[PDB]
C-alpha cells in the first residue's frame, strides 16, 4: 500500500545529549523514521522517540498523527523524556 | 515549453524552482546569494563560494536563526527564495555553543 500524500512531511530530529537536532521532511513518515534512526543509530523497535512538547512516544504509527515540523526528540527503549516541563 | 504546464503532465513548475539560499562561513561574517533547487546544488555553490574541501566534510548546513541541522534535502527547500544557511565543514564554529 503506497498511500500518496499531497505533500512531504515534516520533523526535527532532536536528540537529548546531542544539543542540535536534524530538520527533515519526506512523502513518508516511515522514510522519516529510517533517515532518524541512521542519523542518529536508533531502530525503531529497539528504539523510538518522543514529542519534546510533552514527551509523547511516537514510533511509526503514531508519528504521522504529528502535524508537520514534529519536535522527535531521541529516546530509546530504556530512557523517557520528562516533557517540556515550566517549574 | 510552451507547452501548457502549470499541473498536468509531470515535470511540474514547483519542482524546487532553484532556492537562492544565503550560504556564509563562520569566522567570516559574509552571505552569498545562492540559486540551488535541490540540497545537491546548494551543497556544491557552497564548495565554490566558501570553499568547502572535500578533506572537510561531511558539511553540516545548520540554519543560522535556530541552528537545526539540513543534512536532508526535502526540508530544506520550504522556507523562501532566501534563509540565512551556516556551513560547517567540520571546522567553521557552529550556530549553538550551548546557546541555550
Amino acid at each position: 500500500m503506497c498511500a500518496v500524500l499531497r505533500q512531504p512531511k515534516c520533523v526535527k530530529l532532536r536528540a537529548l545529549h546531542s544539543a542540535c537536532k536534524f530538520g527533515v521532511a519526506a512523502r513518508s513518515c516511515q522514510e522519516l523514521l529510517r533517515k532518524g534512526c541512521v542519523r542518529f543509530q536508533l531502530p525503531m523497535p529497539g528504539s523510538r522517540l518522543c514529542l519534546y512538547e510533552d514527551g509523547t512516544e511516537v514510533t511509526d504509527d503514531c508519528f504521522p498523527g504529528l502535524p508537520n515540523d514534529a519536535e522527535l526528540l531521541l529516546l530509546t527503549a530504556g530512557e523517557t523524556w520528562h516533557g517540556y516541563v515550566s517549574d | 515549453m510552451e507547452l501548457s504546464r502549470g499541473a498536468s503532465a509531470p515535470d511540474p513548475d514547483d519542482v524546487r524552482p532553484l532556492k537562492p539560499c544565503l550560504l556564509r562561513r563562520n569566522h567570516s561574517r559574509d552571505q552569498h546569494g545562492v540559486a540551488a533547487s535541490s540540497l545537491e546544488e546548494l551543497r556544491s555553490k557552497a564548495c565554490e563560494l566558501l570553499a568547502i574541501d572535500k578533506s572537510l566534510t561531511p558539511i553540516t548546513l545548520v540554519l543560522a536563526e535556530d541552528g537545526t541541522i539540513v543534512d536532508d534535502d526535502d526540508y530544506f527547500l520550504c522556507l523562501p527564495s532566501n534563509t540565512k544557511f551556516v556551513a560547517l565543514a567540520c571546522n567553521e564554529k557552529w550556530t549553538y555553543n550551548d546557546s541555550d
